[PDB]
Formats: C-alpha cells, structure tokens, sequence
C-alpha cells in the first residue's frame, strides 16, 4: 500500500548527512546534567582573550622566557627604533601561535578588528617617551622618527601611563600587503641614582567583538 | 543655446542640446554607511578631485584605426586625484567623460565611443603573456592597428577584434555613443563605480577602458584641413578612500 | 520563459573524468584530483562569458565504475568496494600521498560510499569573501595578468578505502556539475574566436563572418 | 514502522532531476549580496540591443572595417541597385554573428518581429533620394526600380533625415522562402564644390518586444 | 569671452584651460586637461565664456 518511488541518492552513505538513527540502548535513563562553571557556546570567546606575543623571536632565544621581552636600553638614543612588525595574524610567525592565531588557523577565511596592548615593566622611578606609529596596508614602513610622526601615531609617556592600547580596523588574509606597527625612542630613559639601567616592554594581542570566520578546514600544526 | 559649466577652478563650455548616457541607469554615489561599520571608516576628498581634467587631443586622419585609455591611471599624474592614489590604500569613484570633435560641414566620418568594464586583452603570441607597458601608457593613448600585430608581450590589437576576441560590431552591448559628423560632434558618458567588491586598490587593477573607434573613415576634399582633432575631458565623481586616523 | 537566466545556465554536465588504482608503482596513480573552475569545459565557458559577474551554488554528482586488472589472477571472491570523496575548501591542506594525514582532517568534508548503491552527491554554497565571482579580471594577482584570488572554489580528491595490502583494481570517476540559484551582472558580446588555453583570453584573429557572391545577391525563390 | 513501497525509478541518476541535496558546509555564513549595477533577468534583454550588420560581406574584405560600410558612389546612376538581402536571422551569413543572431542560435525554434535602422554617413552638404523596398516571404525580389515602387516601399531623402527605420512582422525559421529588402537610387547624390564625392550607409538590427524562443540546444560555433 | 570668426562649414575642438595664481602654466595638452578646462566645439557653439574669481594687484 502507499505507492512509493525511490529517487537518486537512495542507499548512499553521505559523510555529512543528518538523519534520525535507531538507539542501541533505549531502556537507559541518562545521568542528568550538572551546572559546571565555565561553559562555552562559541570559539570566539577564546579569541577575545589576551595572550602574550613573542615579539623577540630572533636566533638564540626561541626556547627561553626572553622571547617575550622587548629590550629598552639605557643611555641616550633618542631617535632609534625599538621594534616593528607587520600585523598578520594567522600567517606571521610572531602572531601565529597565540590564542587568536591558533583559532584563525582552523578557518580558510576570516576578518575583523584587532586589539594590541603594550605594558612597560620598569621601575617606578624611570621616565621617558615613546612614539607608536601605524601604517595602513599598502604603505611602506617608516624609516625615521620624523616620518613616523607625520602619519598616525601616539606619544606614550611611561612616567604617566604604564600601558597603551591600539585598535586596528581592516584585517583580512590571503611582500605582504599588510599594515605595520613601529616604535621609536622620542627621548630616552632617565633614572635616579640606584635604579636598574635597562628594562622591558610586553605586548598583548586580542580580537574585538566583530570577528568572523568561514570554511572550517584542517590545521597545519599536528 | 550654449551652457558654461564650472567645477572648482575649471570652466568648460558645452551645448545645452547635449545627450547624456547614464551607464546602466545608475548615477554615481557613496557606499552609504554600514557595509563594514566598525573598523572600516572611509573619507572623501571633495577638494580638487571634482574638477575637469583635460588630456591632450588626438589627431583623426584618413587612416586612423582607433585609440584606447585605461581608468584609472590615465589620471595618475593629474594633480590631487593622482596624489590620493599614492597616499591611500583603497579607493573608488565614478566619472563623467566628455568627448568633442572640431570639424566643418565639408568633412564626413563616424565614430563609436564606448566604455568597457574589465577589458581583459589578449597577447600577440598565443602562448605568451602581455606586458604592463603594452596595456597602457597613462595619459597617452594606445593605438589599434589595421592588420594583425607581432612582437613579444604586445596586445594583439587588430581593430576588428578589439583586442578581446569579439566582433567589433557587437560592442554596442556596452555603454556607448555615436558621433556622426553630419549631425553632432559631442558625447557625454556618466559611469558609476562597478566592481565585485566595494573598494579596491587603484594601481594593479583597471576598472574600465575608454575606446574610440572610426567606423567610417574621415574624408575631405581639395583644400580643407587634413585632420580633425578629438578632445577628452574627465571629472571624477563621489571619490572615497580609507580613513587614515 | 526558456530564456530566463536559470533555465539557460542551470544544467548538468560532465566536467572531469579520471582514473585511479589500488596498487601501482607510481603512487600518483593511486588517487584522482580536480580543481574546480569553469574554464576547461568549452560549452559551459562560452555561456558563462556572456556576463561579467556571476553568483551560484554548486551541486556535484559522481558516477564511479571499477574493474579487475587484466594482469593475471582469477577465482577471486570480493566484497563491494568502498570509496572516499573529499572536498577541500579554499585555504585547506592538500594530500600528496594516499596515506597522508590530510585524508583525516576534521575540516575537509568527506563522503564514504560503497558500490551498488545510488550515486553520491554533495552541495557546495557560494564560497567567496567577495560578493560575486568574476569571469574577467583586468588586473594583476599581486604577478599574473588576468588572475584574481577571489575566484578560488576548492578541490576534489578521490581514493579507495581498503586496508593493508589490497587486491589490484582500477576505478574511473566522472563528475557532473550543476550551478544553482544563479545571478548575473553586466552582459558582454559573445566570443567570436576559438579558445587557445584555459587561463588567458588569447586568440588568433578571425574573420567577421563568411562571404557571399555580391552585395546584391539574394537566392532564387522556391 | 510506516509501511513503504519503492516505485520504478528508484536509485537512478537523472541528469535533469530536481531534488534537495545535503550541504557539505552547513556551518558557513555566506557573504551578503552587493547591489552591482547592470543586472540581467532574461536573455531577451541582450537581443533587444542594436548591433552593426556586416552587409558588405564579399571577397577581399572579411577582415577589415570595410565589411560594415555600404558604398554610395558619385555621379548619376538614378535607377541602379544599392544593396539587397534576405531577412533570415540565425541562418544567413549577414545576420548570423550579430547580437540577435548569436542568441537565436541557442534555440531550435523562435519567432517575432525585427527592427532595421539605416544611417547615412555623408557630409552635411549632400542631398539625394533612396527607395527602400520590402518583399514578403514567398515573393521574388524586384528587378527594377519601378516594380520596387509598385510594392511596399519608403522614399528616403537624406537631405532631410539622416536615418530610416523599418519593422518586419513575420519572422520564423526552418531557395529560402523568406522576405527580402532592397535599396535603389531614386535620384543620385548632389554636392557643392569642395566636398567628398563618395559616401557610406550603415545598418543596425534589433528585436522587438514580442520575441520568443524554444528548445535550448547547443550552438554550432565552438 | 571668445568668439570664432570662421566659415559656417568649419568644425573642430579647442581646449581652454585656467591655472590659478601661484601655479605654473601647463606645458602640454594632457596636463592642461588634468586641471580646470572646458572643451569648446566650434561646430556647435560660436562663443565661449569664462569667469575668473580672485583678481588683485601688486
């Protein structure tokens, strides 16, 4: 009874199908759920957390805590570069193994805004100024302190603030075609008698709320 | 019955009996606000991008196959609009193009004026690749040929195939205008911004191509002038870039 | 009604036919692969070139046939064969052997199928970080003329799903492709010259049409 | 549960079937559409555009711009033919490669009305008269200027109008059994001193709104 | 105001260009096109008009 007609696709196993299946243990009442703290609904809750960037990824110190410390030297060098990098999460070595980088490497297309925080870890007696500069994608990195001043920049006085924040708006993926960030000595570091001479800066990266990902794929790390 | 038009510190004069083609029915305009709200803020120059830029005239003689220009980068040396091409990473714009002739009632001829989006061109060698110089020379026009060309890295520019592999009598599918020396001598085309993304970089992509092609050659007799001049004038409209702050 | 866009473009066609073995001494003959584009099918290419921008979904059906190699050994009794069909999105890992790890990545969608059943079928959405595909690009890849990276659509790979030391077999796969929910922009003139290769618009100059006897000639009326 | 009965046609692959298919990328939100100018809903929007006819398709000039120019000669020839052709889009060489001809060659049956425009490209000092004549299908082409006057015709004065328009009502397809059009010198061309002697005419073809097509097939050009 | 005094049979085009004070005079037809200009077809109009806004002296 009930005349019926089989269509193409019958009796195939499609690895991504979605069908009701027969239970092998129907007479078994399951343990009820517990209210465990710390539940997750979405992977973007992991990428919105700050993590420390290994900005000092040069030879001889890829296996020490020193990889995370930007060196600030003593004396008068008030126009020299402190650091610089291209902003390319997912592809570039300095951003590749962070919490944000590890997520982005599961997807073939992504886009959003990024947040960078810088923190000064010197003694409370040290004072000085840094110049933090941002170049957009398609622009060359500045070569001097003066042309970095002629673009988008902030002047950061560490005797007043211990930390600075930046939000970068046009991030996508695929000799890069990406924006960059650089830091310059505006003045030099000045200390009283009896304080350590050298010091360090640390970088933290995170994602802002408008971040999106597409086309789940396999990661290239295991 | 003459109108005088001033854009900025420029002034040109046209006839009020002009006819205007709006490309696909669409006037140019700004991408409104909220395609990419949060960290994609644009800016607009509106200073000396909205102004008439006039190229050099070309000379129409008895055997002229035709001329073509690429947009943009025909304007990469044109004052401020060209400065903005180097300072900004992304942009977009529409255009108004005026084409004019200077001829008498004792001359005769017929021109097609067409604006072609994504005019990808073929190489003179079938297993070859085209050079960057052979595609454009900026504010100087490239020339079509009347027979098939040779040499390495050159566009195959025989005029009957228009460098694209189609029949040249079928280019009327694009926004176009006819200039018949008998009845008119001018043509205005208003082009909007046409892409498959909202903004783009203006140096490694040619949005569209302006072509001018004689279908009936210039003819004159005893002691008329032996050439006719053609003049092209361009005004950018609703230009917009990525914000820098 | 038959000249609507959907009725003109939404039609199925065989776009790739490939062969692969279970045992061989080349190890590239152990699997089959295809890159998805619509430029090596000359009849679909021409209908697609009437427009500048396109947007569609893809539907792919697979017809698969096997054979025992004429080498030597008879009297066999074999169960039906199983096959794996893997789709790789843009920005995914590519296998290089049939024993590779990428045949198991969780983000490459995959279909498992055994002979005798209905032919397998998967449905792919519009996958592009741009807003449409483009049939024509007057630009540079960053450098190749006429090639833009927004047109990537993925790849397909097919292998056998045996265990260790399998018996010799040869399979053929045919892929049938169909676009759906189609939208087009900016009409163009039809291609007048023959196509020369699959990546360029290169051509040899062609006549506008064929000749007749004179500009007055009309053939005698029946 | 639910007693069910398979009909003939089950588990077949029909190349033109229409079924729901399982998505291989369900967790992927697609890029929203952009409002690109120049969208097309129907191929008859391409055929309603004028395109230039290669009326002069004789030997020695099938690869030059001259193929498109009807020659008007100088002096007194006031009863001679200027041109003539049969109106057969799709089949006849002069109409075969136009925008209307290229569409019609995708379908096995079509019918409608056609529009022909003629434009005089001479100097503004030239005057004269032409006789444009139409013979229906099943009628012979006129042999003289007088019997062309005795049928359906228009007298076109180029000192008054630069262009003429014709609309032809009974067009279908399959020593032709088609109508024809011819042009005759009524007077001859008259010029003042100092103007070019010879000149040209151009033809444009298009379709009118009532055009229909049936039975999509394969085109004979690639 | 500019007026063309030729015969009624002559046709052609001129490019009329204006450079502001502090700018150099254009050297070619192309860079004159890249500034403020009008294209004047004498087969259509016999006269053209220009109004210049910032005039002073030494």
């Amino acid at each position: 009874g009930l005349p019926v007609m089989n269509t193409p696709g019958s009796n195939q196993f499609l690895t991504s199908d979605d069908f009701q299946s027969p239970s092998a243990m129907p007479q078994f009442d399951v343990t009820p759920e517990l209210n465990i703290p710390g539940e997750v609904q979405n992977l973007m809750e992991i990428a919105e957390v700050d993590s420390v960037v290994p900005v000092n990824n040069v030879e001889g110190k890829l296996d020490t805590m020193e990889i995370y410390r930007i060196p600030v030297q003593s004396g008068n060098h008030q126009s020299s570069q402190v650091f610089g990098f291209q902003v390319q999460p997912g592809l570039d070595n300095v951003f590749k193994h962070t919490l944000l980088g590890e997520i982005l490497n599961y997807y073939a297309h992504w886009s959003g805004s990024i947040k960078l925080t810088f923190v000064f870890c010197g003694s409370a007696m040290a004072t000085g100024k840094f110049l933090l500069a941002y170049a957009p994608p398609g622009a060359n990195a500045p070569k001097s302190r003066k042309d970095a001043m002629l673009g988008t920049h902030i002047i950061w006085d560490v005797g007043l603030q211990s930390s600075c924040v930046l939000c970068i708006p046009w991030i996508s993926q695929t000799y890069t075609s990406a924006g960059n960030v650089t830091c310059w000595y505006q003045t030099g570091i000045v200390v009283p008698a009896g304080t350590p001479t050298s010091c360090s800066i640390m970088c933290f990266v995170s994602a802002c709320n408008d971040f999106s990902v597409r086309l789940l794929k396999d990661t290239p790390f295991i | 019955r003459v109108r005088s038009i001033t854009l900025g510190n420029s002034t040109i004069t046209t006839q009020e009996s002009a006819n205007v083609v709006v490309a696909y029915g669409r006037w140019p305009e700004y991408l409104k606000d909220n395609e990419a709200t949060a960290e994609d803020q644009p800016t607009q120059p509106d200073v000396a991008t909205c102004r008439f830029y006039t190229l050099e005239s070309v000379t129409w003689e008895r055997d002229s196959p035709g001329w073509w220009w690429k947009f943009p980068d025909a304007l990469k040396d044109m004052g401020l609009f060209g400065q903005n091409m180097y300072y900004h990473y992304l942009g977009r714009a529409g255009y108004t193009i005026h084409v004019q002739c200077n001829a008498s009632k004792f001359h005769q001829g017929c021109l097609m004026v067409v604006c072609v989006p994504e005019a990808e061109m073929g190489c003179s060698q079938v297993d070859g690749t085209v050079n960057e110089h052979s595609l454009s020379e900026g504010e100087t026009a490239k020339k079509f040929a009347s027979t098939s060309t040779n040499g390495t890295n050159t566009v195959q520019s025989i005029v009957t195939n228009a460098g694209m592999g189609v029949g040249v009598g079928n280019l009327t599918i694009f926004p176009h205008q006819w200039i018949n020396l008998r009845t008119n001598n001018c043509a205005t085309i208003v082009m909007p911004y046409i892409n498959n993304v909202p903004m783009d970089n203006m140096f490694r992509h040619h949005n569209f191509t302006l072509m001018i092609i004689p279908f009936v050659p210039l003819d004159y007799s005893s002691d008329s002038s032996t050439y006719v001049p053609i003049t092209v004038t361009v005004a950018p409209m609703c230009a917009e870039y990525n914000g820098l702050r | 009604s038959e000249s609507s866009i959907e009725n003109f473009l939404c039609r199925s066609a065989c776009v790739y036919m490939g062969e692969y073995h279970t045992t061989n001494t080349d190890t590239s003959k152990l699997f089959a692969s295809w890159t998805i584009n619509a430029r090596r099918m000359v009849q679909m290419r021409r209908k697609l070139e009437l427009f500048t921008y396109v947007r569609f979904d893809m539907e792919v059906t697979f017809v698969i046939t096997s054979k025992q190699d004429q080498g030597t050994q008879l009297g066999q009794d074999m169960p039906p064969l199983t096959h794996q069909i893997m789709y790789i999105p843009p920005g995914g890992p590519i296998p290089k052997s049939v024993t590779d790890y990428t045949w198991q990545t969780s983000t490459n969608p995959s279909i498992f199928w055994t002979e005798g059943n209905a032919p397998p079928r998967m449905s792919i959405p519009f996958i592009s970080i741009g807003n449409a595909y483009s049939n024509f690009y007057d630009g540079w890849s960053h450098g190749v003329y006429g090639y833009n990276t927004l047109n990537h659509m993925g790849q397909i790979y097919v292998r056998h799903v045996n265990g260790s030391s399998p018996l010799p077999m040869t399979s053929t796969v045919r892929m049938y492709f169909k676009p759906k929910h189609v939208k087009v922009w900016v009409p163009r003139p039809p291609r007048l010259c023959q196509y020369k290769n699959a990546s360029t618009v290169n051509f040899t100059p062609t006549n506008i049409t064929e000749k007749r006897q004179s500009i007055n000639y009309i053939p005698e009326t029946v």
